[PDB]
């Protein structure tokens, strides 16, 4: 009558982490810095676009003025 | 000069209700040192793998650090294992 039976106990392997808290924090800090740099680039790019738009009008005005002056001088000369 | 090594463990036993816990707590009160660390026995076991050993080593971490810091002129640390 040496017929034995058993029961079982369970253990849980550690969840997936303990490497997600050293590279993670550095990743977040770098992401924040990149976000700030992107915001600054946004602002600078908008300012540059405004300045180019401003330049356009003066360019067109000088072109028109020179063309009209040349035509007038030619007309009077002949 | 003699250079003998001190004792580092005591085992109290006897029938129930004879003063073991009372004697231990009174001895703890007598000594002037860091507040003695008390373990209740079944409180070390954890379901995650490897955490029981970490819990055990957390008991001796402070004593080892103090012994390293001061050397042979360090204080005495008392540990009580109930049950
Ligand atoms: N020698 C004693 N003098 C005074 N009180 C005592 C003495 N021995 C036991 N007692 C009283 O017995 C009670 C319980 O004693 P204690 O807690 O030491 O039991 P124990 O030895 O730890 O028992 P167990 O085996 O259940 O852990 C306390 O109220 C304590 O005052």
């Amino acid at each position: 009558d040496m017929r034995n039976e058993l029961e079982e106990m369970q253990r849980r392997a550690d969840q997936l982490a303990d490497e997600s808290l050293e590279s993670t924090r550095r990743m977040l800090q770098l992401v924040e810095e990149s976000k700030d740099a992107g915001i600054r680039t946004l602002v600078m790019l908008d300012e540059q676009g405004e300045q180019l738009e401003r330049i356009e009008e003066g360019m067109d005005q000088i072109n028109k003025d020179m063309k009209e002056a040349e035509k007038n001088l030619t007309d009077l000369g002949k | 000069q003699m250079g003998c090594k001190h004792v580092k463990g005591i085992l109290l036993y006897g029938p129930p209700g004879c003063g073991k816990t009372l004697l231990a707590r009174q001895i703890g009160k007598m000594l002037n040192a860091r507040e003695p660390k008390v373990v209740n026995g079944p409180e070390i076991l954890n379901k995650y793998v490897g955490e029981s050993e970490a819990n055990i080593r957390k008991l001796f971490a402070d004593a080892e650090e103090e012994q390293r810091r001061l050397g042979a002129n360090s204080g005495l640390h008392i540990i009580i294992f109930d049950e």
